[PDB]
């Protein structure tokens, strides 16, 4: 019959907390696609992605 | 050429049975704008064939002879893909049976009768 | 899309146009947000009522490729030179006239400004990245080898039960280039069947 | 302009696939309903007074 709760700076880490595993992957991608652009090619890509 | 969709509008409303609202609204703006795509479409062939060194009455068959395909292409294209509109029942179904009727029937009579109008009213010796 | 198959009777080159409307209406939810228009049932609405208007500077683009690829029988990589060149001007023209048909209804007020509106933005950013997709990217993966020489059977017989549909079209062509020459013939009616139309519109 | 793309096909899919892949993470970031505010604004007041 009592419940908990969160207030102040830590309130929001009950909400959407780290999403730093998905702007990793599509900050990569991004720039993967953007140097291949620059390049021409899929391949040589990875060779300086990587 | 704008009343030779518009036309088609009227009639496909009110042979549906559907009144004049916002949607009818949309719809005649947005027939007449197909309407101009697909007249400009073959006058544009027409106007680079007479001035690249033809008559006006020549390169308005040429054009039209060049361009009937893509202009039925276009045509059967829209109205295959506004159909499903004008085809369904369910849910919200009456806003698409509202916008879909007069578009169908605008496009129909803006390809099937200006392909023979568009070329009489470039001819127009009028305009030299 | 299978209509538009039909139309061009080659799978490898049918869905040529058709991977160009997945690109463009995703774009347009790039532009909601950008200007904090929601998802609503009316742009869906434009969306359906536009992707008929949508893949039409493709269709002409490719039309106008695999025309110059039978007519002649150069390859795609300086056919697209040659189409590219004598049809700029006029995929640019159908999107630039088609967009002015909904600008001037966006700046309306009243309830039914905001009814206007996402029936405009909605088709005005289709038909402003429509254009720059048809310019920038299916004449390079038209002109790429995704066309290539297909002789002898260029399709006068066709073979199949597919195989007579161009061979009742280009009768068809010739039914409308012998009528439109008896209509510039004469010209005398064709001008008061005019004025009663439109005193019955 | 073209005739910089023909010749570099890997910049016309990449600027296709970022516009495709810029609405197709958008669309997971606005919210969807059935009509826009339509309504006009009003303002209500109210008062109670029993008996």
């Amino acid at each position: 019959g009592v419940g908990y709760s969160w207030t102040g700076l830590s309130y929001e880490e009950r909400l959407s907390g780290s999403q730093a595993p998905a702007l990793y992957a599509l900050s990569l991608l991004v720039v993967f696609l953007c140097l291949a652009a620059l390049y021409e090619s899929w391949s040589i890509p990875f060779s300086v992605m990587l | 050429v704008v009343p030779l969709g518009v036309i088609g509008a009227l009639l496909a409303t009110s042979m549906r049975g559907l009144s004049n609202d916002v949607f009818f609204q949309v719809g005649l703006l947005t027939t007449i704008g197909l309407s101009a795509k697909n007249a400009i479409l073959i006058v544009e062939f027409a106007k680079e064939l007479h001035e690249q060194g033809k008559g006006i009455v020549e390169a308005a068959i040429e054009a039209c002879r060049m361009r009937l395909r893509p202009i039925v292409m276009t045509s059967l294209a829209f109205i295959l893909g506004v159909v499903p509109l004008a085809i369904s029942t369910g849910a919200g179904s009456g806003s698409q049976h509202a916008i879909g009727t007069g578009v169908i029937g605008g496009m129909v009579t803006a390809t099937v009768l200006a392909i023979f109008w568009v070329p009489l009213f470039y001819v127009a010796v009028s305009t030299l | 899309f299978l209509v538009m198959y039909l139309f061009l009777q080659n799978f490898r080159a049918t869905l040529i146009p058709t991977i160009a409307v997945p690109v463009v209406l995703l774009g347009t939810f790039g532009v909601l947000a950008a200007f904090g228009f929601s998802i609503n049932t009316l742009t869906m609405f434009g969306m359906v009522l536009a992707i008929g208007l949508l893949v039409d500077d493709a269709i002409v683009v490719v039309e106008n490729v695999e025309r110059v690829m039978a007519e002649e029988g150069l390859s795609p990589r300086e056919a697209a030179r040659k189409s590219m060149g004598q049809i700029q001007g006029a995929l640019v023209g159908i999107a630039m006239v088609l967009s002015a048909v909904f600008l001037p209804m966006a700046f309306f007020g009243g309830s039914t400004g905001v009814i206007y509106r996402q029936f405009s933005i909605t088709i005005v950013s289709a038909m402003a990245l429509s254009v720059i997709v048809a310019l920038i990217l299916t004449p390079a993966l038209c002109a790429t080898m995704l066309k290539p020489i297909e002789k002898g059977d260029h399709g006068e017989h066709k073979g199949g039960f597919f195989g007579w549909f161009n061979r009742m079209f280009l009768s068809t062509t010739h039914g409308y280039e012998r009528g439109v020459a008896s209509i510039l013939k004469h010209r005398a009616p064709y001008l008061l069947i005019y004025v009663v139309i439109v005193a019955g519109m | 302009m073209s005739k910089f793309f023909i010749d570099r096909p890997i910049f016309a899919w990449v600027i296709a696939l970022v516009i495709m892949l810029a609405g197709g993470l958008s669309i997971l970031s606005l919210p969807v309903n059935q009509y826009p505010a339509i309504a006009p604004p009003a303002i209500a007041v109210q008062v109670s007074y029993p008996g």
